């Protein structure tokens, strides 16, 4: 029931290759080697080049409707997708990169410091803010 | 007054434009079709031809009369031949009509006006050859020459549009909502510009324009529907809406009633 | 082959409208449909396409 | 007739009456007693 | 008093069999010979009208000059199998099988040729 | 007996009987039977473009998809019968005829003339609807608009003969042949 | 020839209840209601007003096949709350909404001159 | 002519006068509904029946021994739509994601966690379409620029029986080799896979019922300037012909060994018009957006191809019989409307026009060309059957 | 003509596909089912149902 990632990146660019409602964006990390590739709903959450977003992951807080108005809300963000990750690739050196697909939305992460944080399970909630 | 609300626009005798707001499309639509198909009416159903020298065949005319619009005001205080305890038919559930046409005027025409009402109306608005024609003989049944005769005898009954189209009093019904595609319940086809190539609807003036600077609203739902209820006669454009609103209700009722009949046991 | 009572497509009556139409032509020399109250093409096509055979059939003897 | 069936059947048929354009067509028809003939030649224009 | 017999008795039109055809030069459009229309590319005779190279069948087909030819060839057959009115006296005819479409309807679109195929009166 | 029986698959109403002489002074008598035949979930139809097809089902007005105007289709053919058939004029007759519908003027489709798709489309924009035919439609079951638009427009359709009920045939041990003793041929003779 | 008699689209035939309710084993607290002689007109309307009782955990409906005028409605609710009830309620909420409608359309009408 | 031209079916008595068969079992018999009729036989012994259900059941037939691949896939509507529903842009909300899960009969009775929760809780086709795919179904693809994050959303990857990435169409659900069907049959069995159809169907067909889809002249018209860019690709192509005709009417060309000076003339004219026509269409192909319905019906793989678009929006093509452009039936000419010895393309049968927009000449040649076609489709039809019959006896 | 192939409990009509029929089904017009039969021997498992079908 813990978090598995926290880091702010900066939109290097936003791509809409023939998609009226979705854009695959990329951005590097502000701390370290860490790049980010992510598809996203430009309609629900607009985003242009050069933005300060905070990306998170982890597993926790059938599928109940709302009613949770009076319940947990690990939604302290403005975009929360659920999906699964498929391949665990190694890009030379000891640099790793996991691939996450959200029921149709692909994603790639890169770096090397979640050697005991990012698991190989299906669980995975993406979060973003500001 | 309360929940959903109406705001009639220009309304006449054969139409009833109006805006229905504060309702779920789901429910608007439901009412939509209910008018189109399940309001009790009154049409000729049984035809007992005696003589017929017309160039048209028996069942061809038979069809014709099935379509001729009859009165259906107090149609609700009549019973379905299926429930009436009378073998076949009677005054308490049917309207009988006569039709005699002798060719005398050396092309004589047969208009729905030429129908008699041989059975006892029991003093209730019903069984009348709805005429809206300028002269006074709406619906030309058929023509005949020199000495061609034609004797019928019609029997009208309740029934609905499900059972047959010859019933539903609706006949075309306009329905639109959110003229400015804000809900994005559509993806406009286009060669270059959707907006310029796609006709703007006369309905766009009772709702506010898009406004570019605004992002896509998502939490918004289909509220408000611009309609128009045309009528063919039988029932007054107003009723063809009321009664509709009501039958749908009667059904929603038994679903709750039928329910009860199943708790005791 | 006579006029069709009510339009197939939508349902609006149209039996009476025959003579009115075939008249607004011969005389008033006329659009006709539009004034006869036949809006949307469904019913429009109804009248504007009828070929009244009954006339010729009627030209036969007994 | 006779022991002479060595004739050709087809000449004279039963005039079509399904539709008007059916009948017209039928009268304006041609035959040809039996890969090149079936072709639409130029001369056919 | 000006038939087709006169259009011929004045040398304004000629009857060209297939053989004689060989040695003449025929002009299509009498006149002529927009980014929409179809691109168009000694004369002795001109064509009454190209849309006359068609026979009864195709004559009822709308824009036969816009379909895959093999299709036109099909409709060319199905027409002889639709319903309508084959005569008006039908009510005094004792023939096995015959069908009449309750209510006919001349088409919303037509061939100028239909005018001689009495099609508008027998859809 | 030499009396005549109404064909087993048939039925209707007598429409005209008549007695008559023969060259040989014999008694000639023909009988005519009538029947109204209604279109059924199987009967064949087609336009004038080799666009033949049969009925798969029949829905009503409610169930039917529709356009704001009210106007609803009488027929719904599949967009798939267009791409490989290539018969485009079909598509054109519709457009043109959707104008001739509104304009009252006869729409000429005649062969090689001076009428174009670009032209008709302009005439259709003067009347009110999309310049290409397409119209918005709301799904007859839910009322919600259709994410797409449709090529809705009046087209001529011939009702080819060949109705199901003249073909439907089923047998289990019926009239056996004589020489062979096998069944007999044809649905008419069972 | 093989087509039913029209009146089979609304009349219940020999011993048949509008409703037949069956418990669903697939998941807990769930049911499938068979509505006889009905359609979207009434189905979708009931389906709808149930995603309104945020106390209903599930609600979809369907027409098995178009030849037959019937339809199945599946409902699942929160703990110790019977769906049948939620069906009643969501069903009643429906009539009221319409009761109001009828009324609001009648006073409105009278105020017309044409 | 197939082991599959006859198959055992489960009987379902229904109303209305007609045999109602499933779509996916269409291509085996090779039927359509334009009037086609079907014969039905009824077993009579207790074993006769068994023999019919244990070896001739439709489910057993899914993988055809003649081409060691299935022989029944998802056709028309179901195919075409399954494609749309898959795109990253395709999203569905609760109200419908529910009525969709309901239509899948095997549904576990569990709504899968939304592919989106943030503002609005939505799902994507890829998600729900997947509820139809049984557990343990592993599928991997790779088209062109396809790599574990398929940019153009190519390829296909399904793990544990859930679509991970890529769009679904003819390639992934057709009567093809890798075929998700071919795989589900092999991995789960005749039964499980046979059910798979109905589901993938029921969900999709339903969805399409609501998303709608159509086609109209509008799908066949080319951009304002493209229709021009083409015209002059025929003009220039016309001169690259007038040019080699001048250079032939001067004996200024050598005979490519083995060919006649004349034949070699054709060989170029033909190769000139063909390459012309080839791009004429290709200009429009890339000129039809990802919204053009006709295009859509081609990508899905449910009907028609490039060629088709071409002949309808660009150039119809060159007509031909017996392999050579419209002959000289009339001494030294195509039609009497032509000057003798005209070897050009406007005479030999090259229809430069598009269906959307043929000239008499073009229109005619074209006919003479098709006429040859119709011919063998009406000859090879029974001679092929003889050759067949022999092999059998 | 008569031995290597003969006319044979069979029926034939017009097909139209139905998108709500399991892959392996085949909708048969009531009319036809009421025509084609099937010789099922009486057995103490189906006597009850058969005596009903017979009535
Ligand atoms: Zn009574
Ligand atoms: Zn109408």
């Amino acid at each position: 029931s813990s978090a598995l990632f926290d880091d702010i990146f900066t939109v290097q660019t936003v791509d809409n290759g023939r998609y009226n409602k979705v854009s695959r964006i990329i951005g590097i990390s502000t701390t370290n080697a860490i790049k980010l590739t992510l598809d996203i709903n430009n309609e629900m959450f607009p985003v242009s080049q050069d933005d300060s977003l905070t990306v998170t992951l982890a597993n926790s807080l059938s599928w109940r409707p709302p009613k949770p108005t009076d319940k947990s809300l690990a939604d302290d963000y403005d975009y929360v997708m659920f999906g699964t990750v498929y391949k665990f690739e190694e890009g030379d050196e000891d640099k790793i990169k996991v691939y996450v697909s959200f029921g149709g939305l692909l994603m790639c992460l890169e770096g090397g410091y979640k050697s005991l944080a990012s698991l190989k399970q299906d669980n995975l909630y993406i979060l973003i803010r500001r | 007054s309360k929940e959903p609300k109406v705001n009639i626009i220009n309304a006449q005798d054969d139409e009833v434009e109006l805006m229905l707001s504060d309702v779920n499309l789901s429910l608007a639509n439901s009412l939509r079709r209910t008018m189109l198909a399940e309001v009790p009416t009154l049409a000729i159903d049984l035809v007992e031809i005696k003589m017929n020298t017309s160039v048209l065949a028996d069942e061809f005319i038979s069809h014709r009369l099935g379509l001729i619009p009859l009165v259906s005001e107090d149609v609700e205080e009549m019973k379905y031949s299926r429930d009436c305890t009378c073998e076949d038919y009677c005054d308490e559930c049917s309207v009988v009509l006569e039709l005699s046409a002798r060719h005398e005027g050396e092309t004589t025409d047969v208009y729905s006006s030429s129908l008699i009402k041989v059975s006892g109306p029991g003093n209730l608005n019903v069984g009348e050859p709805v005429r809206r024609d300028d002269y006074d003989q709406g619906i030309l049944l058929c023509k005949l020459r020199n000495h061609q005769e034609l004797n019928i005898r019609c029997i009208a009954k309740k029934g609905i549009a499900k059972e047959h189209a010859k019933w539903s009093p609706c006949s075309a019904i306009a329905f639109e909502y959110d003229p400015h595609n804000k809900l994005k319940h559509t993806d406009f086809w286009f060669e270059v510009d959707a907006k310029k190539e796609w006709p703007d609807s006369k309905y766009a003036t009772w709702e506010e324009p898009p406004k570019p600077g605004e992002v896509f609203d998502y939490k918004a739902k289909p509220n408000r529907f611009y309609m128009t209820v045309e009528t063919t006669g039988s029932l007054k454009a107003n009723q063809v809406f009321s009664r509709g609103i009501k039958t749908l209700q009667e059904k929603l009722a038994n679903v709750l009633f039928e329910l009860e009949n199943s708790r005791p046991a | 082959m006579i006029i069709p009572v009510r339009c197939f497509s939508c349902g609006k009556v149209v039996g009476d409208k025959w003579d009115a139409y075939l008249r607004l032509l011969e005389e008033g020399k006329q659009d006709a449909l539009d004034e006869l109250k036949l809006k949307r093409y469904c019913c429009r096509r109804m009248v504007l396409t009828h070929v009244d055979l009954i006339e010729k059939f009627l030209r036969y003897n007994p | 007739q006779k022991k002479a069936m060595s004739s050709r059947a087809g000449v004279s048929q039963v005039l079509n009456r399904y539709t008007y354009s059916s009948t017209l067509s039928h009268l304006r028809r041609t035959n040809t007693p039996i890969a090149k003939p079936r072709q639409l030649h130029n001369t056919h224009w | 008093v000006y038939g087709w017999s006169s259009l011929v008795t004045s040398g304004v039109i000629e009857y060209v069999d297939g053989e004689e055809e060989e040695t003449i030069m025929i002009a299509m459009t009498p006149e002529d010979l927009d980014t929409a229309k179809r691109i168009k590319p000694t004369f002795t005779h001109c064509e009454i009208h190209p849309s006359m190279i068609l026979g009864v069948a195709a004559s009822i087909i709308p824009f036969p000059d816009h379909n895959q030819s093999p299709r036109n060839t099909y409709q060319s057959a199905m027409g002889k199998q639709a319903m309508g009115v084959f005569l008006t006296n039908y009510n005094v005819r004792m023939d096995t099988m015959a069908n009449i479409l309750y209510y006919p309807q001349k088409p919303l679109a037509k061939t100028q040729a239909m005018e001689y195929l009495k099609f508008r009166e027998l859809p | 007996d030499a009396s005549t029986p109404l064909r087993s698959t048939e039925n209707g109403i007598v429409d005209q009987v008549l007695l008559t002489t023969n060259q040989e002074g014999l008694k000639f008598v023909k009988v005519r039977m009538r029947t109204t035949k209604v279109p059924q979930i199987g009967d064949k139809f087609a336009s004038r473009h080799g666009q033949k097809g049969t009925i798969g089902v029949t829905y009503r007005h409610e169930d039917m998809p529709f356009s704001a105007e009210g106007i609803v289709p009488d027929l719904i053919i599949n967009p798939h019968a267009i791409p490989s058939r290539m018969t485009v004029a079909h598509l054109i007759e519709c457009l043109l005829s959707k104008v001739g519908s509104i304009r009252g003027y006869e729409g000429d489709a005649t062969p090689f003339t001076d009428l174009t798709v670009d032209a008709v489309s302009n005439l259709l924009r003067d009347n009110g609807y999309q310049s290409r035919g397409f119209e918005v439609m709301y799904n007859g079951h839910t009322g919600k608009k259709l994410m797409a638009q449709v090529f809705f427009g009046p087209t001529y359709y011939q009702r080819l003969r060949h109705m199901v009920d003249d073909k439907i045939h089923a047998r289990a041990r019926g009239p056996v042949q004589v020489l062979t003793r096998q069944p007999v041929e044809g649905r008419s003779r069972d | 020839m093989n087509a039913p008699d029209r009146f089979e689209l609304f009349i219940l035939p020999d011993d048949v209840p509008k409703l037949k309710i069956t418990p669903d084993s697939r998941v807990p607290n769930c049911i499938i209601i068979k509505f006889e002689r009905e359609d979207h007109t009434l189905a979708n309307l009931l389906r709808e007003e149930l995603a309104l009782y945020p106390d209903v955990t599930f609600v979809a409906y369907k027409v098995e096949h178009p030849l037959f005028a019937n339809f199945v409605m599946r409902l699942q609710t929160e703990e110790g709350t019977r769906p049948k009830q939620a069906l009643e309620r969501a069903c009643a909420s429906i009539i009221n909404k319409l009761k109001t409608l009828d009324h609001k359309f009648n006073e409105e009408w009278n105020i017309k001159n044409f | 002519l197939h082991k599959m031209s006859m198959m055992a079916h489960r009987v379902k008595v229904m109303p209305y006068s007609t045999f109602r068969l499933n779509l996916s079992v269409t291509s085996p018999y090779n039927a359509d509904f334009d009037g086609d009729e079907m014969n039905l036989h009824v077993p009579q012994s207790e074993e006769t029946r068994a023999e019919l259900s244990q070896l001739c059941a439709v489910p057993l037939q899914i993988v055809s021994p003649q081409s060691n691949k299935p022989v029944m896939g998802i056709v028309q509507d179901t195919l075409c739509g399954v494609r749309k529903m898959t795109l990253r842009d395709t999203f569905i909300e609760y109200e419908q994601v529910m009525n969709m899960l309901f239509w899948v009969p095997s549904w576990d009775g569990v709504v899968p966690q939304p592919a989106i929760l943030k503002p609005k809780p939505l799902w994507t086709g890829k998600q729900l379409l997947s509820i139809a795919i049984p557990s343990g179904i592993h599928l991997q693809r790779t088209d062109g620029g396809n790599s574990l994050l398929s940019p153009k959303d190519n390829g296909m990857l399904i793990v544990d029986g859930k679509v991970m990435f890529g769009v679904v169409d003819k390639k992934t659900v057709g009567s093809g080799g890798g075929g998700l069907i071919h795989t589900v049959m092999r991995e789960k069995g005749p039964k499980i896979c046979a059910e798979l159809f109905g589901n993938i169907q029921k969900v999709v067909n339903y969805w399409l019922l609501h998303n709608g889809f159509s086609i109209g002249i509008g799908d066949a018209i080319a951009d304002a300037s493209t229709m021009k860019e083409i015209t002059h690709a025929i003009s220039s192509a016309k001169e690259q012909v007038q040019e080699i005709i001048y250079k032939a009417q001067h004996n200024e060309l050598e005979l490519k060994p083995g060919m006649t000076l004349r034949e070699s003339f054709e060989g170029e004219v033909s190769r000139t018009l063909n390459d012309a026509r080839d791009s004429a269409g290709r200009s429009a192909e890339m000129n039809l957006k990802d919204l053009n319905n006709v295009k859509q019906m081609v990508s899905a793989g449910s009907k028609g191809s490039f060629i088709n678009i071409a002949q309808m929006s660009a150039c119809v093509g060159q007509q031909m019989v017996e392999g050579k452009r419209i002959a000289f039936g009339f001494a030294d000419r195509s039609l009497p409307h032509f000057t003798k010895d005209d070897f050009s393309p406007e005479s030999k049968g090259f229809v430069e026009n598009s269906y959307l927009r043929l000239t008499p000449q073009e229109f005619f040649f074209h006919a003479m060309a098709g006429r040859e076609g119709l011919i063998d489709t009406a000859v090879k039809t029974a001679e092929t059957g003889y050759i067949q019959r022999r092999l059998v006896k | 003509g008569n031995l290597m192939g003969k006319r044979v409990f069979s029926a034939r009509t017009v097909i139209s596909g139905d998108p709500n029929l399991e892959l392996d089904q085949v909708g048969v017009p009531i009319s036809i089912a009421k025509t084609l039969s099937y010789p099922e021997t009486v057995t103490q498992y189906n006597i009850h149902r058969l005596t009903e079908y017979v009535r």
